[PDB]
């Protein structure tokens, strides 16, 4: 019944080349969970615990939640984690799907394990996104940092084209979060 | 960045 009911921990090591044995797909820049490519038996160096089916959603790496991040950021987390890599995953099927917009529209009971996870995933998504809003700019706000200030017509165009991962309304205005960009601007 | 109170109320 719960979204988290099939969650499990799989512990792996990196291959001689330094790879995981499978590819990572998805990520928030594509509106998705990070999820595994095809998992071919024999390619993953498992240590001990449960194994992985193809295309499981990746939720945490060595206790750092990565669901809600871009693929770049997920891979950066893995780069700084030391073997063994404890991966929290859940297989796709039923109510569990890689689509982040569908997932963020699910309403879980407050305080439930499903709810706590959803809010962690939202915090990750908020790390690399600026919300858009149709309400006017206010004193002290930096356009493009606090908000993207757009018209209602623009907002609805973003909704219709699937660019928004979540949206809502409050005091006569629309609020929403678009997908983060695939590659961020270099910092150094 | 961190969402404001109005945002959180909107997407609850």
């Amino acid at each position: 019944s719960h979204w988290t009911s099939k969650v499990h921990e799989s512990v792996i090591g990196r291959n001689p080349e330094g790879q995981l044995g499978f590819e990572l797909k998805g990520g928030a820049e594509n509106g998705q969970f990070p999820y595994l490519g095809e998992v071919k038996p024999g390619k993953v160096a498992y240590e001990s615990g449960s194994k992985l089916v193809s295309e499981e959603l990746l939720l945490e790496v060595n206790e750092t939640p990565v669901a809600g991040l871009t693929i770049r950021d997920v891979l950066a987390v893995i780069k700084h984690c030391k073997d063994p890599l404890r991966l929290k995953c859940v297989k796709q099927g039923g109510i569990v799907d890689k689509d982040l917009r569908h997932y963020l529209n699910l309403r879980f009971q407050k305080g439930s394990v499903d709810h706590e996870l959803q809010q962690i995933i939202r915090d990750n998504l908020y790390l690399r996104t600026v919300p858009c809003t149709t309400r006017p700019h206010k004193e002290g706000e930096v356009p493009g940092v606090d908000y993207i200030f757009i018209t209602v017509e623009e907002f609805m165009e973003l909704e219709k084209s699937g660019a928004l991962l979540e949206s809502g309304t409050y005091e006569d205005n629309y609020y929403g979060t678009p997908k983060p960009p695939a590659e961020p601007a270099p910092l150094l | 960045g961190l969402r404001s109170t109005s945002y959180r109320r909107a997407v609850v």
